[PDB]
């Protein structure tokens, strides 16, 4: 579609990081910024029961 | 990117102006460190 | 290449004679006596003359004091000391020792 | 504060978050160290009541967290990310974000490691991992399968940074310098760098296989099913001892430095010190098994690889010699750089002679899993890698932090930690001859005299680690305070004995390395114009 | 007797010795189903796998032969 | 130009990278990943979600990632000839790294074929295991990989003379050729005699074939971006290194699938 | 024999391959000597004679005698220790005519002693287990983690074949009296060759690690006299 | 030629101090646990 | 600067003096020792280890305590 | 006049070196043929007297 031009107009004419500079980045950006978060306090949460003994049950 | 320079920039943590005094994270990160093992003896032990 | 001991001389007082200010007269100096070998007195000669032009005393003192820690007798600093005695006393520079009597 | 620290892509920053990361996890291993010295002491469960496995357990923490946590984050990470771009006048390395994704993902392998020694019970296996102790009929639960995450995150660690390294001092050298006008600690990261990338490789896989036996029921190493154990005594020997020589050439660059700029007079041929650091480097894959001579290998094999591991005796000859031609003729200007270095020519090559007597496959039929070992290892480890460190720090910390440190105490612990290493590492020799065994949390009560002799002199080097943390604080709060009074040292080059006060305040540094004419802590985007060369 | 045993085996001159043990174990079993005919040169293999094999190792390997699970070259014909 | 206009520049030609968070981002993903499955493998999770979920941060966390270099590459045009030169030379030194790994499994295959266990039977492939045939299979294989090789080349001189729809044509033909390979790949995975469990000629075969088959899954998602990015118009006529860097990744791919066929096949049967 | 308190030296020999790298050990630690002190006398008076050297020789650079010199020096060093140390590795390599063969077969945490060519009554193989004396059990004058339960009894002057292998993980079979140190990886056999020179008792250790009873696995090789042991063995 | 005392002289001077400091050096570096040995109870006394 | 010297001398001997010190402390801090740490079971293991006349031209003696 | 005093470097090395390796041959020369020459002839005499109670 040829938008090189004017999207090197829009991310050189942009104080806003580089992530965010193009306008479809929330719609990346947001869901992104959950998933991870969960992702990554999931399995330091289930580090207790590791070093406790409980295995997960099987149910 | 243009970030301040000079004697205390350099560095994470906040030496100058500071409410509590440096010294106690400065010996609190140290002693977080030597202690991480006795962490470890202990809970190997209480099992 | 390696320099033989005339080819040495030739240089050094080539270098002091070129020599313009104080900063040139002590680097010409430092890597003057920065070899194995103890210069050829006409060597030490051009060097206190070119201490005088320059119009600084202390490295003058300097040059004996830098033979001293330099030669490897006792005997042969009195011989170069005694071979520079009438350039010594046209420039009137003192040794250290004979400056700081102890 | 948060981008510049966390979102970081400048080298500097790195640097000094991988120093932070080294010195914190080097106090851990450093106390793990203490722990087991302690149990050491004497005969009986003194301190750990029973509990072989935890003892086992912190001699792997302590053996992984000071090599892949302590030395080689300080040595490689904070030295080659300060260095490296500034010693060849690059503005910022090729590939920042790799850059700081090596460093991010350092301290989760510290994580894992920790919660590898938290989890059902510890990783006991050794820091080598080998198989079948290490497998699941030996070791059940998840701990090998994290401390395998360390190695398999500071692996990959690394490698990243070996690639940005490689590329960095090939590609974005300044304008006036060629390769062979290189300084030797640039040389010297540049050999460490492609040694772990040529390396790293085959650890990766030796662990995965490991991991693939623990987990997936294959059989790379399982005998019942037809595996062999000694296939992971080859792969993992094949990256341990290009490992150790990466642990050791960034020391052989450090202390051509701080050698050449306290004795003021330049390395003993110095493209001589290049070609025998890449020699060292070449001939380290080459030399591997020497680490099994008690496996039944054939007797040509054992009689070809005490000959190739004897060779590399020459060129670390010729780099031990060349630093005594440096310091030969010159003006020793003894400060706590030079000291570590002084200490580190004598103890590394009393570490390289036991090394050399312990190349013979003959004579490792007397000396395999003794202490005589741990004495080899310790002496060139210890020595060769923290006197290094030490060496690198008293070095370039005055410059990099602007603030200097107090001279007097900087002594006293040096001497503190080269009488107590001393004498913690010098009768492990004695255990090993007599024939104490390795990995042992209790002995024959033969052995608890110079055991006691050893556990005394660990506190000794704990205090001196004390001390030195100490003099951190005393530098960070105190600085500028001891560069007004006469408690440190300003000029690490005094005037020659010719030169004027003010002719020497008006050319106050005289290097051959860029870093020193730098500002006191540099700027952060320093070489707006290139750095010329002739 | 006054202390015999296997002696130097040109076919494994190294160290180690496992596929001394095998082959033998093998070459006497070899021996009962194929030949048959020199049940004392069949005692020599005997002797020599007796001597190299663990015990545990000659267990596992006649279960399987008497399940039919051993890898051996074992041709009945 | 003047020295005023001159001083508004870099003056050097390396790329000062912005700050960004996708290595701490990357980072954080690892550490779950890693977490997780040592939590998973054990029992201590009950399904395989949460493993699911970690690799789907750590894809997602590299995506972005390479969208902000494809973003600095094209749209603020940081990327000159001596930064080109820099990330040739870096994916260069990385593909030597993947072919070293790729040395440590031969090795493992030439150690358990050179030293025949007495378990498995001293003898190559063991007893009881029928080996894969060279002929039926993998070198249909082999032979799409290489016409890969030649259309992949054949595309980038077509890019470099100018021609587009040679191009893309080219990079779509070698992009299906090469999940050709995948899919036969899988299709031999499937309906193959022996387990990974079965012994130690299952455990090296599956070892290094999936191994480059999960590198040939990587060169898929790679000429993948690099269609996408040739259709949009981001791929100039001198200036590309994603396609640099594709087509030495394909002839790599291709040489270790060329040394893990003769191998594997012609010397394991 | 047996470790004795504030050792230096190795334990005393009971065979020719602890006194062949006995006498290679020392015959290294000979030029190893002359190096060292040729390393820390340079060391002491380069810093002595020249922590107080006001002028440094800056133009000392190449030296292209001395480094061809310390060049081919390490080169006859290496060269003159590695003769001896390869007439001993294939010396200490052959293995010719035992008239000896015993297993020793490493479970975890204990050895498993096999006499497979000898009798019992009739033919039948000598085996037995030997686990360390624990802690609670021993009598006043036993030696600690040192004195087993069933020792290992061997005749003299005759040539034992040892072939160790092992059961679960790598157990390492070390007597460093005798000379013998080879480990047990659980696939393959290793077979060892050592003769006895004299009467007593040899001590040693699994020297690999093997899990929590790593320490606590001794080794007893009780060299006792021909009819001595001909009568322990029609005892057993 | 040859003002002065010869260099074998103003060498050996300088040297023969030195020999004896290096060995004490040495002998302490290397000779320390023979203190322990020395007062230890392993010595009976 | 003219008391250094002697400052870094007694502060080397403080560190050795104040770290046996410690070890001194969490020495007593410490388990009980060995049964077979006695003069009278060392002269013991020397009697059984003389009766089997093992280390014949070294040491055999195992006494090293009280 | 004063003779040309050159190389007191050259010499004070080379004096240096052969001290050195002298003053390690010393060192080793103590070490062969009293330590190790020691446990020797401790070793040869117990052997000579094991085989005299051996006749
Ligand atoms: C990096 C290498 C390294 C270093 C420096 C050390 C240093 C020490 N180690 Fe260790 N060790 C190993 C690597 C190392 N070790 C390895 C690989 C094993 C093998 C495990 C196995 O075989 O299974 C091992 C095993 C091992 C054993 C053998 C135990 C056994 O297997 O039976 C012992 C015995 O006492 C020991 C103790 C010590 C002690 C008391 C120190 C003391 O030296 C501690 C004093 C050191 C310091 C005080 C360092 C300074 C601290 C810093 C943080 C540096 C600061 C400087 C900067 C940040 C610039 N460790
Ligand atoms: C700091 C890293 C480091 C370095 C530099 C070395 C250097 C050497 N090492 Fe070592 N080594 C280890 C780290 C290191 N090692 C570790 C961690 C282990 C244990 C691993 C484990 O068990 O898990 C180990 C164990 C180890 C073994 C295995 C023994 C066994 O496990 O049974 C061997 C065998 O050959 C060996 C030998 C050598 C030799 C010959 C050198 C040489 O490179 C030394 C070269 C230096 C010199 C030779 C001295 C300087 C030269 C001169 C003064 C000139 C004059 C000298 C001569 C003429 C000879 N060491
Ligand atoms: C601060 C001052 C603290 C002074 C404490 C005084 C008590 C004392 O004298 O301790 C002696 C220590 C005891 O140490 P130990 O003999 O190993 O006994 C440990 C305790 N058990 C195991 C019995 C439970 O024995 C030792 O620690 C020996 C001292 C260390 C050796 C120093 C020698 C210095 C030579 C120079
Ligand atoms: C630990 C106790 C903290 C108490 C804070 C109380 C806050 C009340 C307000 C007080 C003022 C603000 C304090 C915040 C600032 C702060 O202290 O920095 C905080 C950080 C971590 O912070 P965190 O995330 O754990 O804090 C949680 C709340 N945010 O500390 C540290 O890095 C300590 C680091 C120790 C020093 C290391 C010394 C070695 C450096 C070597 C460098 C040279 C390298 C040379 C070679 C390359
Ligand atoms: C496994 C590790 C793979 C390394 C590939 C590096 C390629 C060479 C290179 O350097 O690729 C360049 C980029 C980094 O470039 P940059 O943005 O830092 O450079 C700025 C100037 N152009 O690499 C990457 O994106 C690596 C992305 C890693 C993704 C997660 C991997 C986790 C495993
Ligand atoms: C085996 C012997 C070597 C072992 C290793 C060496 C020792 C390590 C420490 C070296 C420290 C000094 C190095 C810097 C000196 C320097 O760089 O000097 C530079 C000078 C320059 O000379 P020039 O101006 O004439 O030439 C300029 C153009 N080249 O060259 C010399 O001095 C020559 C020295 C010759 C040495 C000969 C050694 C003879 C003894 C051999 C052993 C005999 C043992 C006998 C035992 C009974
Ligand atoms: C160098 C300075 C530091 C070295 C520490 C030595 C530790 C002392 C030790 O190890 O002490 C062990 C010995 C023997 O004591 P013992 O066997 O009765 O121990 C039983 C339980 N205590 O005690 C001493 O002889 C103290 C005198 C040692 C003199 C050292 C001098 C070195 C110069
Ligand atoms: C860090 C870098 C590490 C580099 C070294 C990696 C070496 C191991 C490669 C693993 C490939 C395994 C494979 O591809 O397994 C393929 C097999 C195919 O099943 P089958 O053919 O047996 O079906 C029977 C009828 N044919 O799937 C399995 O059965 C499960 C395998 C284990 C589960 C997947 C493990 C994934 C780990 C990948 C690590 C990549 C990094
Ligand atoms: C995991 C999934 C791996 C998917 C890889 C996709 C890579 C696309 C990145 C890209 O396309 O980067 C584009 C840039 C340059 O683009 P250019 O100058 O040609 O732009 C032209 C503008 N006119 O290439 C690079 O810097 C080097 C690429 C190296 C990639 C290595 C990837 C390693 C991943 C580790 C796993
Ligand atoms: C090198 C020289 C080292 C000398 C150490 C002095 C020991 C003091 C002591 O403590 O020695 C005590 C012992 C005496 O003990 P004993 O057996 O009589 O005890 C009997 C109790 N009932 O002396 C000796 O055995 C002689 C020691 C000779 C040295 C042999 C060294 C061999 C190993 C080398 C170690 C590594 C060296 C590093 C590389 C060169
Ligand atoms: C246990 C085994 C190890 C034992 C080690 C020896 C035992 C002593 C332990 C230390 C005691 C503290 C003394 C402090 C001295 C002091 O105070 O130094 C002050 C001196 C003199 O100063 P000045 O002349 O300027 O004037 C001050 C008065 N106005 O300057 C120095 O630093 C130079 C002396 C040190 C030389 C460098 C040594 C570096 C390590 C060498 C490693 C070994 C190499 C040699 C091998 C043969
Ligand atoms: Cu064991
Ligand atoms: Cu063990
Ligand atoms: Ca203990
Ligand atoms: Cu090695
Ligand atoms: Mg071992």
């Amino acid at each position: 579609a040829n938008k090189v031009i004017q999207l090197q107009k829009i991310f050189q004419s942009s104080t806003k990081p580089l992530w965010w500079r193009h306008p479809r980045s929330a719609l990346y950006l947001y869901p992104f910024y959950a998933i991870f978060a969960v992702a990554v306090v999931t399995p330091l949460l289930y580090i207790p029961n590791a070093i406790r003994g409980i295995k997960a049950k099987k149910a | 990117v243009h970030f301040k320079d000079g004697v205390y920039e350099n560095i994470p943590f906040k030496v100058k102006g500071r409410k509590t005094p440096y010294a106690l994270s400065h010996f609190g990160f140290f002693a977080i460190g030597f202690a991480v093992p006795f962490v470890a003896c202990y809970v190997q032990l209480k099992k | 290449d390696e320099e033989t001991f005339e080819e040495f001389t030739a240089r050094y007082e080539k270098e002091f004679d070129e020599a313009y200010d104080l900063f040139e007269v002590q680097r010409v100096l430092n890597n003057c006596f920065s070899y194995d070998l103890v210069p050829a007195p006409a060597v030490i000669e051009k060097a206190l003359r070119a201490a005088r032009r320059v119009n600084d005393l202390p490295t003058a003192i300097r040059v004996f004091e830098a033979l001293k820690y330099k030669v490897e007798n006792e005997d042969q600093y009195k011989a170069y000391l005694d071979e520079l005695k009438d350039v010594r006393q046209e420039l009137g520079v003192p040794l250290k020792e004979e400056l700081f009597p102890s | 504060m948060v981008q510049r620290w966390l979102y970081s892509t400048n080298a500097k920053d790195i640097a000094v978050l991988y120093f932070m990361l080294a010195i914190f996890s080097g106090m851990a291993g450093t106390a793990m160290s203490l722990i087991i010295r302690l149990e050491l002491a004497a005969p009986g469960s003194q301190y750990l009541h029973g509990n072989s496995q935890l003892f086992n357990v912190l001699v792997v923490g302590h053996a992984v967290l000071m090599i892949f946590f302590l030395v080689m984050p300080a040595l490689i990470g904070g030295f080659g990310n300060y260095l490296l771009p500034l010693m060849i006048g690059a503005t910022d390395t090729a590939f920042p974000r790799i850059n700081n994704i090596a460093f991010w993902v350092l301290p989760m392998g510290l994580v894992c490691l920790v919660t590898s020694t938290l989890v059902e019970s510890g990783a006991g296996t050794g820091w080598t991992v080998y198989p079948p102790l290490s497998s699941i009929q030996a070791h059940s639960g998840p701990s090998v399968d994290l401390a395998i995450f360390a190695l398999h995150l500071t692996s990959i660690s690394s490698l990243l940074g070996a690639i940005n390294f490689i590329v960095t001092t090939l590609n974005m050298r300044t304008n006036g310098m060629t390769m062979h006008k290189l300084p030797l600690f640039v040389w010297s990261i540049f050999i460490t760098a492609f040694l772990l990338l040529l390396s790293l490789p085959v650890l990766s896989a030796g662990i995965t296989m490991l991991l693939l036996d623990r987990n997936f029921n294959t059989s790379f190493f399982e005998v019942s099913g037809g595996g062999d154990p000694i296939l992971y005594e080859h792969l993992f020997w094949f990256f341990g001892h290009p490992e150790v020589y990466i642990l050791i050439i960034p020391g052989f660059g450090i202390i051509s430095h701080v050698v050449s700029t306290y004795s003021k007079k330049p390395v003993f041929g110095e493209i001589s010190m290049v070609y025998a650091m890449a020699s060292i480097g070449l001939l380290g894959f080459l030399v591997w098994s020497h680490h099994m001579y008690i496996v039944g290998l054939d007797a040509d094999t054992r009689a070809y690889f005490t000959s190739a591991t004897m060779i590399i005796a020459i060129p670390t000859g010729i780099k031990i010699f060349s630093w005594l031609a440096t310091i030969h003729g010159g003006s020793i200007r003894l400060a706590t750089p030079m000291l570590y270095a002084i200490a580190f020519l004598f103890l590394f090559t009393m570490g390289g002679l036991t090394g050399v007597a312990l190349a013979n496959a003959s004579l490792d039929v007397a000396f395999h899993d003794t202490y005589y070992v741990v004495g080899h290892f310790h002496y060139v480890l210890s020595m060769g890698a923290i006197f290094s460190l030490f060496a690198g720090y008293y070095y370039w910390s005055p410059q990099i932090l602007g603030l200097n440190y107090n001279e007097k105490l900087a002594q006293i612990q040096f001497w503190l930690i080269f009488i107590g290493a001393n004498v913690i590492f010098f009768p492990m020799h004695f255990l090993g001859i007599n024939g104490m065994p390795r990995r042992i949390p209790d002995y024959p009560d033969a052995f608890a005299g110079w055991n006691y002799v050893a556990s005394i002199g660990s506190f000794i080097a704990t205090l001196s680690l004390f001390l030195f943390i100490y003099i951190l604080y005393d530098q960070l709060v105190n600085g500028l305070n001891n560069k007004v009074n006469n408690k440190s040292v300003i000029y690490n080059k005094a005037p020659d004995f010719v030169e004027s006060n003010t002719i020497f305040n008006l050319n106050t540094v005289k290097s051959s390395s860029i870093e020193f004419l730098l500002t006191s802590p540099p700027a952060v985007h320093s070489f707006n114009t290139p750095a010329v060369q002739s | 007797s006054p202390l015999h045993t296997v002696g130097f085996d040109a076919r494994f001159p190294q160290q180690n010795q496992t596929k001394h043990c095998w082959q033998s174990y093998v070459d006497y079993h070899k021996c009962v189903n194929m030949k048959g005919e020199d049940f004392a040169p069949c005692k020599v293999f005997w002797k020599t796998y007796n001597a190299l094999c663990p015990l545990d190792w000659i267990e596992k390997w006649d279960d399987q032969r008497e399940k039919g699970i051993f890898a051996g070259d074992i041709n009945s014909d | 130009m003047t020295h005023l206009e001159r001083s508004r520049h870099q003056q050097h030609p390396f790329h000062m990278v912005m700050p960004s968070p996708w290595p701490i981002v990357v980072s954080f993903a690892l550490l779950s990943l890693a977490l997780s499955t040592a939590l998973t493998m054990h029992g201590y999770i009950g399904n395989m979600n949460m493993v699911y979920l970690a690799l789907f941060v750590l894809l997602t966390s590299s995506i972005l990632w390479f969208r902000d270099i494809v973003a600095e590459a094209t749209y603020l045009g940081d990327h000159t000839m001596a930064v080109r030169k820099g990330i040739n030379l870096g994916f260069l030194m990385f593909v030597l790294s993947e072919v070293l790994i790729f040395a440590g499994l031969f090795w493992a295959y030439f150690h358990s074929a050179m030293s025949p266990d007495v378990t498995l039977g001293a003898c190559w492939p063991p007893v009881g295991i029928e080996a894969v045939q060279p002929t039926e299979l993998p070198l249909l294989n082999t032979i799409i990989l290489l016409s890969s090789g030649a259309t992949v080349t054949y595309s980038h001189h077509a890019l470099i003379a100018g021609n587009r729809n040679k191009a893309l044509s080219g990079l779509l033909i070698t992009f299906w050729l090469i999940v050709i390979f995948v899919t036969c790949q899988y299709i031999e995975y499937t309906n193959a005699a022996f387990t990974i469990s079965d012994g130690v000629y299952g455990s090296v075969f599956y070892a290094g074939t999936g191994l480059h088959f999960l590198h040939m899954v990587m060169l898929a998602a790679m000429l993948g971006v690099n269609y996408w990015r040739m259709r949009n118009y981001h791929l100039t006529a001198g200036h590309h290194v994603g396609y640099e860097t594709t087509i030495i990744y394909t002839h790599v791919l291709d040489v270790i699938w060329l040394f893990l066929y003769v191998v594997f096949y012609w010397w394991g049967v | 024999d047996v470790p004795t308190p504030y050792a230096c030296y190795f334990q005393d020999s009971a065979t020719p391959n602890q006194e062949g790298i006995l006498e290679l050990h020392d015959n290294i630690m000979f030029y190893l000597l002359v190096i060292l002190g040729l390393v820390s006398w340079m060391l002491y008076t380069i810093v002595m004679t020249y922590s107080k050297n006001p002028i440094a020789y800056k133009y000392i650079k190449h030296g292209q005698t001395i480094e061809v010199i310390w060049t081919i020096f390490p080169a006859v060093i290496l060269l003159i220790i590695a003769f001896p140390s390869f007439i001993l590795l294939y010396l200490c390599d052959e293995v010719i005519s035992p008239a000896m063969t015993i297993k020793a077969i490493g479970y975890q945490w204990y050895w498993k002693y096999e006499y497979s060519d000898f009798i019992n009554d009739s033919g039948e193989t000598v085996e037995f287990e030997s686990y360390v004396i624990p802690d609670e059990l021993l009598e006043e004058g036993q030696l600690r983690l040192l004195d087993t339960d069933t020792s290992m009894v061997v005749p003299v002057d005759t040539h034992i074949r040892f072939v160790v292998t092992a059961a679960d993980v790598i157990h390492d079979f070390a007597i460093p009296s005798l000379g013998i140190k080879v480990d047990a990886t659980p696939g393959r056999l290793n077979q060892v060759s050592a003769l006895i020179q004299r009467e007593g008792v040899f001590y040693g250790a699994c020297s690999e690690l093997c899990g929590t009873g790593h320490a606590n696995m001794p080794i007893k090789i009780e060299a006792v006299s021909l009819p001595k042991f001909l009568e322990w063995l029609n005892e057993q | 030629g040859r003002i002065g005392e010869s260099w074998v002289i103003t060498e050996g001077r300088r040297l023969i101090p030195e020999i004896f400091q290096w060995s004490a050096v040495l002998s302490v570096c290397l000779g320390w646990p023979g203190a322990v040995y020395f007062f230890s109870k392993a010595r009976k006394a | 600067n003219k008391g250094d010297s002697s400052f870094i001398a007694k502060g080397v001997a403080a560190g050795l003096l104040f770290s046996v010190g410690l070890f001194a402390v969490v020495r007593m801090a410490g388990g009980q020792d060995a049964k077979t740490m006695n003069k009278e079971w060392q002269l013991k293991s020397d009697e059984y280890l003389k009766s089997k006349n093992a280390n014949p031209w070294g040491g055999y003696s195992q006494v090293q305590s009280k | 006049t004063i003779a040309p005093i050159t190389g007191t470097i050259k010499r004070r090395v080379i004096m240096d070196i052969v001290l050195g390796f002298s003053l390690g041959g010393v060192m080793a020369s103590y070490w062969w043929w009293g330590f190790h020459m020691d446990k020797i002839n401790k070793r040869e005499k117990f052997y000579a007297e094991l085989a005299e109670r051996k006749k």
